[PDB]
This record gives C-alpha cells, structure tokens and sequence, in this order.
C-alpha cells in the first residue's frame, strides 16, 4: 500500500537524541581510598586529545589517595549566582551647557555593551534569556543630591522618540514612564524577556537585510534586531531649562537567567559597541610573560 | 575504533586512522518540533538529494601556515540540490557531519585544531591604531566554499584567544595518530529556522597549533580537504531563487 | 476587515476617496502588472488604513497569518481572471508572472 | 503582487475599466505583545 | 439565499439579489428588562402600528456622488403612528430593520458602502485653517429623513477614516451582485430608554467607494431608496406632543 | 457584500503543517491596553501672569 | 459542480465556470510500487516544493488560430525547484494537474479542445512531395515553455486526425459554458522512471475547433494561460545539473 | 516524537486509485421496457460535451422500447482476436544478379512497420506487449517451389552481423538458426516479448541519447532502442552461388496480447518506417466529400 523506505523512514523525528544527561551535584565529588596497582591493560593516565574529548583520569588512579567526604557547595557558580549582580551598562549625561543633550533631555539607545566588566562576562556564552532588573541612579556630575523631579521613559522600537523636553510623546499615554526625584533612593524596576527570538544573542554572524552587500553598508555586518530593544529617554520634567546639571547611571542586574553555547573569553581591548574589532598593532598576549621556559 | 566509514545519501566515507568521532553538544541533528515551530507552511524535506557528502576546495598545508575558516550553511549554498533549496526558500534549517582530511606519512609531523565556532563573528584590526572603526568585508565575512585565511590566528580576528576555542566541539589531527577529524553539529540558532544566505549558524576553524615539518626528500605537499554533509535538512517559505 | 489603501498615490484633495480602490481593464494579453504593496502591517503603506494597522501601532510585535480579500466591482458582463503572489522575504519584487 | 491570469474581457456596451476594492484583517492565529505609543500624536498645539 | 422577503407590521418587502441579513453585534432588538428598566411608568408597545416599513425620500446615484447619511431616530420623528408616540412620549426605545435598495443592470457597475455608525457626532471644517471653532448646524446634525450629503467622505465629515467604518454593522450594495443591503440594529445606547428628539442613537451612512459608471444609452438615473422599520419600539413620559 | 470578513484559513489555501501556537493572547485585554497612566490634565499656578 | 478550487503546494487555483474534472484512463497519480522499481537508490520526494502549480506563457487567440502544443516533462524542466531536481537526477517520475483557463464574456463565442496526447511524435512535412526524409528539428519536438504551434492542425502535425483526438483524456472550453478545463494526468510509461530532459510523456493540445468571434467593440484581445503542477514527484540518480 | 505532517503524509502510497472497474461484458447490453416520461426535472437527452465525457444517454430514456435480450457475442473484439492473424511485416529479396543482396545472404533489420497494412493496426495503440509467431514463406519470384536449402538465423543486438555467405557467424553456436528447404512447408517459430521495457512503444517521444541535438542528428529523434529487437539474417546453405533467385516473405501473428493508451488512427499515407512523416502538399480528408451539406 505504500512503499518500504518511507514507512521505515525516520524523517520527521523531532526528539533531539542526547548522549548525556544532567545529573545532581550540590556538592564537590569525594575522592575515595585508592591503592597500589601494578597490572598490564589498564592505563588510567594515557589518552588521547585528537579525540576531542577532556582526560577522564581521576585523582585515585594516578596516586594512593586517602577518602575525603568533600561537601563543598556547587551553588555559587550556577548562572544565577554568577549574572545576578547589578553592574554599570550605561551612563547618560544632562549637563546645562555643552554640546551633549544641552536641551534637558536624551534618548539612549538599550545595549549594555558599552562597558567592558559586564560585557565581557555576558559574552563568555554566545546566547542568554533572562529577565532583568534595572536601577537608575542620578545624581549631579559631583555627587551631589539635587531636589529635581526626572522623567524616565521606555520607547519600544517603533514609538516615537521625544525630540525636546517638551515632547508630546511625554504623555506615556502607552509606554512605561517613572517619575522620581534625585532625593528619592535610587528608581528600580523589573523588566521581561522581550525579544522575538528565544534568546539574546551577544553575537550574530550574518547581515539583518538580503541584497548587495558593498563597503558602505557593512557597517550592519552582526547586527540583529532580535536584540534591539529600544530607547530608554530622560528628561527634566518640565518647560523650562533646570538649575542642575545631572548624571544617570543605569546598572542591570539579570534573574531567571538561561545560557547556551560558551566561548572563548575576550582577549583585546574592546573599542566599539556593536563588534569584536581589537587594535591590530596592540595584540596583546592573553597574560604575563617571563624570560625563560625553564624558570619561574 | 581508529577506523570508520561515513554513509549518508549516495556518498560514502572511509577512514584507517580516525579518533572517534564528536556529536557537537551531546546532540544528534533532529528536525524541528510541532511546539518550536512558526512558520505555518508544510516544509521540504528532500533528504537524500541534500543530505549527502559534499567536498569542497583543497587548501595546502605550509610550514608557514597560519589557518582557514569557513562559514557553514554559507559555504553549500551554491553546491548541488542542497545550494538550489537554500536559494528557493526562505527558511533553512539543518545539521552537519564535518569530516576533515588530511594525510602525510610516518616521518612528517604536525596537529591541526579543527573546531566548530557558533555565532563566530569576524573583527578587523580597526586600522591598526584602533581609531577606525572598519568592518569586515561581504568577501571575507561569508568566503563561500573557498573558505579564507586567518590574519591573526592568535585572537581568531575576533579578538577572542584561540587557546580557549576547544570549549567548541572539536577534535585534533596530529599526523603522527590520526588523519582526519569528524565533528556532528545539531542545528544551533535561537530560532527554528532561519536564511541560509543572511545568517552563518557557526564556523569552521583549521589551525596549525604545532607546524608541519619534514625533511628535505618527502613529499612536500600536505593537503587538508574538507567534506561536509547536511542533516535534517528542511526548508520553507518557498519563492524565485536568490542569491543574496 | 477594513480597507486596505493599496493605491495610496493619490493626494489631491479631491482625489482621496480615489485611495480605496484600485482600476483594472482591457489589457494587450502579456501577463501586465496591475498593483504592488509590502504586506508589512505595521509599516508605512497601505496597511496604515485598516483598523489592523493601526492596532498594530500600540503594539511592538505581531505573530500570525494575514489575509487579504479583493472584491471586484465592475460589472456583470465584465470577466477575467487575475494572479494574486505572495514573496515572502529575500524575493525581490518580482519583475514578470 | 496582482497581474492578470488573462484578461479583462468586456461587451460593447459595458465599461471598459472597473475597479477593486481590497479589504485586510488577521487570521485566527494571529497575536500582538509588548504595548507601546503609536508612531504618529495627531495633535499640533495644544487642544483647545 | 440570494432571495428574501421582510414582512413586518403592514409591509412585506421583496428582494431578488440579495446578499443575506447582518444582525447588527449579533444581536436582535428586543424589550427592557424589569432590571435594566428606571422608568416606573407602565410603557406603550403600539406594536404593528409602529413597528412597519417607512419608506423615505430616493437619492440619486450620480457619477460624481459623495455619499449621504441619515441619524436615525430622526429620520422617522415626523412620519406616521411612530412620529406620534416619538413626539408625545419623553422616553423611546427601539430597534431598526434598515433596508437600503438599488438596482441597475448588468452592464452598471459600482460599490456602495452601507454602514451603522453609533453616536455619529458631525464636526467641521473648522472655518478651513482650524483656528475657527465652529459647529454644525441643526440642519446637518439631524437632518430629517430628506438625509444629508457627505462634504469630505474620505474623513466622514467627523475626522475619522471611512476605510475603517466596516468594524461598524455594514454591508455593500455592488450592482454586479445584489441589489440591496439590509441591516437589523439593536437598541444601543448607554441608557435603557432616551428622548428620540435630543439624540440619534446612530447614523446611517451610503457612501460610494468605487463609482458608478455605465456608457451613453443605458438608463442614467439610478435612485437610492431607503426603507426602514422600527423594531420593539417602548414610549413611556407621556404629555403634549413636542417637536423638538 | 454580505458584510462579513472572510472566513477563509491558511489550511484550505496551502499545505500547512502543524503548528501547537502557545502565544498568549493576554496583553491585547481591555485592562492591558487601558491600564496605563498617561497625561490628562496640567495645571499652572504661576506667580505673574494672566 | 461549476465552481471548483484546486489547493497544491502553495499555490490555489479558482474557477466559477468550470465543466467537471477529468482524471486521465481513470487513474490518479502514485508513487511508484516496491515492485514496479529497478533502480535501487533511495529516491526523492521533495513534496510541496514541486507539487504546486506553474503558470506557463499566455497565448492569444485570434479569429485565425490554429492550435497549439506543449510537451510536458519539458515544459517545466527550467523553471522552479522542479527544473532543477530535473536537472541535477537522471530519472523522474510524476503525474500532473493541468488547468488551461480561457475567458471571454456572454458576447464571445468559440470552442477550444483541450486533450492529452501521451508519446507524442510530430512528424515533417517531408518537403511537400513527401520524397524527402527531414525530421522536426529540436526547437519543435521539444518547445519548451513557450510551446509550439501547429501548421497542419487537422493532421495534429503528425499524420493522424484531430476528429479522433477525443480518445484521449480531454475536455472543451466553450465559451458560453466554461472558461477552464481541469486534467489530471497519471505518470504513463512503459518505464517506472525516466529521463526528463530525453523523453517527454505526453504532449498537451489546445485546439480551435469552433472559430473564436465577437463583434467589434467587444475587447478583441483573449488570451489562453497554461497552468501546471506535478503530482507525486519522484527523482533518483543523483549527479551534477545536466540541461540536456 | 515525530512531526504530524510527516504521519499523516500520503508520500508513497504506491496503490493507483482507481476510478473505474472492469466488468463482465460477454454480450451486448440487452434492452429494456420503456415508457413514456412526461416530467421536468430529469433530461436524460441534454449533455455538457464539454466535460470530456461521452453522452450516458440510453435508448429506454429517448423512445418508448421494447425488451429485448441481446445474446450477440463480444467475443471477436477482443485485443487477441483482433491482432492473432497473421500479416506481412518483412520481405528479403536473393536475386542472382543485381545490387541487392547479390552475394546469397541478406540482413534484416527486424522493424513490423514497413507494411501499412500490420502497421496501421498496431499504432492504434501507444503501448504493446506480445508473444509472436512468425512464418517464413520462401520461393522464387514467380512463386516457383525449389528444392534449394535456407539457413535463418536471429541475431540479437550485439551479436555478429554475417558479412558474407561463408561468414564464421553461421556456426550458430548460440543464436537462434532455422534449416529449411523452399519444398518443405513455411518455416514457423514461437518468439516471446523480449524488451527491456514492459511493453514495446510505436511512439516515442523523445531522443534516446543526451547532449546537443543539432539538424545533422535529428535522424535520431523518436528511436527507442528498446524496440529494436535485432537482426534477421539469411543465406544459401553453401560456399557457391545459388542455382535460383530467392524470395522470403516474413509473417507475423501476435499472441497474448495486452495494450494501453489508444490514439487516433492513421489519417495520411506512411512515406517512412521511423516516423510519422506525411505529404504536405498531398493532405487528403480523413474520408468522402460532398457538393453540400443539405444533399447526400
Ligand atoms: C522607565 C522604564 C525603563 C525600562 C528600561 C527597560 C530596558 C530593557 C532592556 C533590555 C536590554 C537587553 C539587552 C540585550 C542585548 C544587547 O542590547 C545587545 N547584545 C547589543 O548588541
Ligand atoms: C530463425 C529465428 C528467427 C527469429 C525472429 C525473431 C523476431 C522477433 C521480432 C520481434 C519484433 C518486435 C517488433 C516490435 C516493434 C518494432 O520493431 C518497432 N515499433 C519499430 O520501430
Ligand atoms: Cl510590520
Ligand atoms: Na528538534
Ligand atoms: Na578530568
Ligand atoms: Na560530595
Ligand atoms: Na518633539
Ligand atoms: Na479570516
Ligand atoms: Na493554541
Ligand atoms: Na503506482
Ligand atoms: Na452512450
Ligand atoms: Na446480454
Ligand atoms: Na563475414
């Protein structure tokens, strides 16, 4: 009735076969008591890298070990432990004179990968979900606490963009707003996984648009809008130019945190936000140096 | 376990001294889910025509060497029936079986690293002072099948250390134990499918981490080849063909 | 549904109920192009005259199939048959039938 | 994109040019997340 | 399916090419709940004396036509038994069959838009610059059953696109298929009963999307005949008939 | 003309596959869409002026 | 009966004055039996990426048409995802769904015969006397696309009488009843699979038999559009793209 | 586990469905009472020829008939009945002087479409498969009986074409040879279906090699060699000239026959065997011709 090959036929089958499987291990592995062992076959300590595969030679058959119960905790080094911590991934500048947002108001553009210390841990895996938690601290370019009131608002990719201080688009009619005061603890808020893909991806080898790809548009090599949020605005809430020049920090803090794929940690300096460019007549090794092989 | 043999489609592999062989991540290429899926068209499945043994351009192992790369669902997509669907149609989706060979004798010497780099974005040397900022260019970023040499081996022209990429899946060919590595990736990609042309899921490194060397007298041309299979291979969204 | 402007060209004053239909006749017979638009719902075009477009305004992201119904008014005696396509991404505008 | 399958066939006495009129909605699988402000504030100056 | 016939009251209407019935919010008139109901007055129902098919005045389908529009509880409020009870009672309620006819023939062409508008609140051109806050006049706001003509369509004469008034109760008369458009109307209004003098609880509009066109010798008057009946009409308040 | 939308899916015009849509389809309530402060009102209390 | 839609693939075709659906010797295409096959490779079916309706060139006809052809596997075998498994396999296999759509209006008139000739062989003239043994060159026997037409329509080019041609699957487009015809073909061979680009199954025929007329005023131009989707598809001997 | 589309795909169903069945039909229908209808509704006359199908219209539904049990045989009609007479599809000349065949031994190529005759019948059919059996019918030119000795011999394709009358091929050591002499009655042999296709082709559409098809090789167009079945060859059992001029008329008689695909019968006069090839300038009407369509 119908022919061998296609009831025999495997395409179709949506289940990923996996050859491993997550075991618990809230704890260190114990090493267990070993003894002396003089015998031919059995080579614990010779393997084979070209195979691709790490050594799975363990302490007990390389020496005579004693029995230690090790229960060292497993828990600081899961994923949450390690993102959850708020960390500096933007800095906006409201100063009363000057050629930097000199109108009371600045539209900054979502990507926290303008500072090297939380860039380079997020990028040590090349995709990552997550809900976040941001912290807004504003305060004068000395520190100092100012009684003015802010208006911090998201503008998801498609909203209009404030072009004053005195924008229409400050009604927030939609879009979330928070109005503090820089005398009040710093603003905090919660935000979502929001992007279209199923993750972030700290890196995209490809071009966002089809077409003819000349030297004038490569600058959109690795740009993917999947990773696009939007814009975060500021502003002096009101119709006149304020007494105090401001600073916001934006510091995020990751939860419910997801990673796949890990890479190489950077190496270079970075230089721009949106690649992996390194100053070419600068390679620097990935560490210290010393005069001989030999000694220390 | 030193030797193996690769069928898939109508092509067939042979090998005398392999090292096993590595499944990328634990995962065996696998179509896609009714629950992981978007795209409301009753994909193509060619199998067969697509899912086969394709072995692209030679490259010359020197004493001088510095390395190769390749980008993948790029360097197929204008190769046989696999390259026409990847064209056709919008969406893309499949696994690869690399197999990397390359042969010399028991008195040369040598090892090359062969991994797979995910999501492996290429940097410039921002005109060397750092002050440019440039970018790779089309010839460059997606080769095609002619894969490209590495400028700066050491930072993968990506700025990332080299010493740390076996954290991919990979697998070594030292000349004195094997001549040729297998690597099986699963489809990787934060989306069920995606362009073959727009979007590179992972590249292919081959690196000289120890140089090829010989005396004077033996056959001085080493070749490194490599031979790719498409897994799994499904494709939607179907149109005129495009190129780019 | 609402109606969709796909002749959104022109802008006169007088002319802007004109945008809510477009022409169709006697053609040569070598598969002419009539019309032409972007099914992008929440971009600038046509879409932004139905209700679904400007739905889409208040929202950043959509998922789900469209559908377009074309309705002909000419008159009874009138016949013909027409080809609707659809490119999904990556195809240019397609240049012939 | 809509091109003619054959033609636009008339008598004599009928109209040699008609007109279409296109109608657009969403399907039933059709869904929209993540509210913010349209693109356009049909408002100048202050409403009055 | 195409045939019909509407037979309410003392008036049976007879249709050929028709295009179905739209039951306007998939709901159909019906009387105030006990519930629903403030008035303690016991109300009139003069059913088939006022519940029937009032014909008003015919429009003439011209090549360069804009498109009319009619409120409702107007259009009727000088016209028969309903008029009546509409002037000598404070408080009305009631639905409405709306049927809109016109014929041509198979060699005329055109599209007409019928469609309910709830609260149609008129505004104006605003003395043209928009710095002139004008207002319509009682001539447009409630223009009788003589309807009145549409200035700017496009906006219908309040600002809003007419693209979009098919998310209202609708239906279209193109002279290729049917000849008539019929709409049954709740009672809509944010009160349970309402004074048919001071508000239109809804407009009806005519509007021609693709224009009318036939060549020199058939027939060139093509009227527009609108035949309406009120449906489960309640008066209550009774006193001394008033106008308006 | 009969005033209805089109009832045609995407099942009878192409071969489709299958497709479990787990999208929510919450944020377009009425509260979602509503339930958001926005400006409506502004009041001046100058200390010169008219 | 008179309308009809026919869904394939991603593309749908619709009709409303449609005469029935013939399906060829009674039969609906399938794919080919475990014992009706000799090659023994694993074939492919690609499915929805050739399964789908092709609309070929339009012809038009004229007061003084005299026919036209098509021969099939050919007409396909440089256009879509089909052309190139065509191309790049040595056998194939497959039925097709052939809708040939002709309108007019309730003013034309005329009569085209669509029929279904397998193994058909077009024959010469033999330079008039019939002394001279020429044979039709390639651009005839295999037209392509853009068919071929015929200059001894009542001897179908061939020596045999059109009056019979009706033993074959067929069916007419008379104006004043149908502007379509609707044939399903089944593969027919005397072979399981076979080249496409060497040999062609049958040929298709479009043919006057009753003179196309109107009378001036009425559009004059009235074209004859081809459309076509394969049915079961299945391709085997893979290789490098071969034209022909 | 594995994707719906692929389970309820119908891609290899191998069974041809079927519309139509074959039913037992050892005589002509008989007929049956009929009356007089006087009904609207039914209108078993009116047809839509443009449906493709024939007028199912019956006798009983167009006049008041009688019954009448028909017993006539269908037997004669049958593809075997049809095609089991034998008919000339070959003749070999064997002169003494002249420039055909001269040397006492001929070649023929085996091809039955030679004679309008046989060849008309058979290309009724597109496809055919059958058993044959041919009589060789040998005599002088006047129809003389000699006592002279014939070797035939089948020479499948690929075997050796004798080029003389003394040639090594007549040792038969494997192909096919019949003895006879001209006084002996018409040798007769069995020959089953020996194609490497299922059924022989009288049409094929198509070249039976790749590559270019310039005018030069346009010779080709419409050979399949999957009915070229071989040679035919025969010779004067000797090493010297025969006393008599010979004559082999070649019959053939099909058995077991099965065809498909009928096609509309030969209109115009044959001019060649490898095609359909007709006078241009000499094409006659299908049959008879009147003055007017209102006389007979
Ligand atoms: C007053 C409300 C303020 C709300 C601010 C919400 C901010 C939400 C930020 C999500 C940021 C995701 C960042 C992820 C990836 C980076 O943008 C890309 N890797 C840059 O290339
Ligand atoms: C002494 C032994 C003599 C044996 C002769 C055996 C003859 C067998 C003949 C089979 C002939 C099959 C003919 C079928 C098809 C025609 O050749 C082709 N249609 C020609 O184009
Ligand atoms: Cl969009
Ligand atoms: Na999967
Ligand atoms: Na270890
Ligand atoms: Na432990
Ligand atoms: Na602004
Ligand atoms: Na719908
Ligand atoms: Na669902
Ligand atoms: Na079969
Ligand atoms: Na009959
Ligand atoms: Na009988
Ligand atoms: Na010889």
């Amino acid at each position: 009735d119908r022919v061998a090959d296609v009831i025999e036929s495997s395409i179709g089958d949506s289940v990923s076969r996996a050859l491993t499987q997550a075991l618990p291990a809230p704890t260190g592995q114990n090493t267990q008591v070993s003894s002396h062992r003089l015998d031919t076959g059995e080579v614990p300590a010779l393997q084979a890298a070209e195979i691709g595969a790490s050594s799975n030679t363990s302490d007990e058959s390389m020496i005579e070990t004693r029995c230690v119960l090790n229960s060292h905790s497993t828990a600081e080094t899961t994923l949450d432990s390690f993102f959850s911590r708020a960390g500096l991934v933007g800095e906006i500048d409201l100063p009363l004179e000057g050629t930097t947002n000199p109108n009371g108001y600045a539209n900054w553009d979502i990507d926290i990968t303008g500072y090297a210390q939380m860039r380079r841990k997020v990028e040590l895996f090349t995709y990552m979900r997550f809900d976040a938690e941001f912290t807004f601290v504003a305060c004068t370019p000395t520190g100092q606490v100012v009684p003015q009131l802010l208006q911090y608002m998201f503008v998801p990719p498609g909203a209009p963009k404030p072009e004053s201080r005195e924008s229409l688009a400050w009604q927030t009619a939609t879009n979330p707003s928070v109005f503090v005061k820089l005398t009040d603890p710093p603003a905090q808020v919660s935000v979502p996984f929001m992007s279209p893909a199923s993750a972030y991806q700290w890196f995209y080898d490809g071009y966002p648009t089809f077409g003819e790809h000349k030297q004038e548009k490569d600058l959109e090599y690795g740009a993917c809008p999947n990773n696009m949020m939007g814009t975060f605005s500021v502003r002096n809430v009101g119709s006149s130019k304020s007494k105090y020049p401001l600073v916001v920090r934006i510091y995020m803090r990751m939860k419910h945190v997801r990673a796949w794929i890990p890479r190489p940690m950077r190496n270079q300096n970075y230089l721009f936000k949106a690649n992996p460019n390194y100053a070419g007549n600068s390679i620097k090794p990935t560490g210290t140096s010393r005069t001989a092989i030999t000694t220390l | 376990d030193r030797v193996a043999q690769l069928t898939i489609g109508n092509s067939t592999i042979t090998t005398q001294e392999a090292a096993n062989i590595i499944v990328g991540y634990g995962e065996w290429p696998s179509y896609c889910s009714d629950d992981d899926a978007t795209a409301v068209d009753k994909p193509t499945r060619p199998d067969v025509s697509v899912n086969r043994f394709y072995t692209l351009d030679t490259k010359l192992w020197e004493k001088s060497s510095k390395g190769w790369y390749w980008k993948f669902p790029d360097v197929l997509t204008e190769t046989g029936v696999f390259g026409q669907n990847a064209q056709f149609h919008y969406l893309y989706r499949s696994g690869f079986c690399i197999h990397v060979q390359c042969n010399a004798s028991k008195f040369h010497q040598g090892a090359l690293l062969v991994a797979i780099l995910p999501e492996y974005v290429i940097g410039t040397v921002a005109g060397g002072t750092g002050t440019e900022d440039s970018h790779p260019p089309y010839k460059q970023t997606q080769p095609g099948a002619d894969g490209f040499e590495l400028q700066h081996p050491y930072v993968l022209d990506a700025g990332i250390p080299i010493s740390q990429l076996t954290v991919c899946p990979h697998q070594w060919i030292n000349l004195r134990t094997n001549n040729c590595a297998t690597i099986i990736v699963p489809y990787m990609n934060t989306l069920p499918f995606d362009s073959a042309l727009n979007h590179c899921n992972f590249g292919l490194l081959v690196v000289p981490i120890s140089p090829l060397d010989f005396d004077q007298g033996a056959t001085p041309v080493i070749p490194i080849t490599i031979t790719l299979a498409p897994m799994c291979s499904e494709f939607a969204g179907l149109r005129q063909a495009v190129t780019q | 549904e609402t109606i969709l402007e796909v002749n959104n060209v022109p802008t006169n004053a007088t002319s802007l109920m004109e945008r809510l239909r477009f022409p169709v006749s006697a053609q040569a017979g070598k598969g002419e192009l009539c019309a032409v638009f972007r099914a992008d719902p929440g971009r600038d075009g046509p879409w932004q005259s139905t209700m679904l477009g400007q739905l889409c305004g208040y929202y950043t992201q959509w998922s789900g199939s469209l559908e377009v119904t074309f309705m002909f008014t000419g008159s009874f005696m009138a016949t013909g048959k027409m080809l609707i396509a659809y490119t999904p991404p990556g195809g240019p505008l397609p240049k012939d039938r | 994109s809509i091109w003619y399958q054959t033609n636009y066939v008339v008598p004599i006495g009928a109209p040699n040019t008609a007109y279409i009129i296109a109608l657009a909605a969403a399907q039933k699988n059709f869904t929209m997340k993540l509210c913010k402000d349209t693109s356009h504030i049909l408002q100048t100056a202050s409403i009055q």
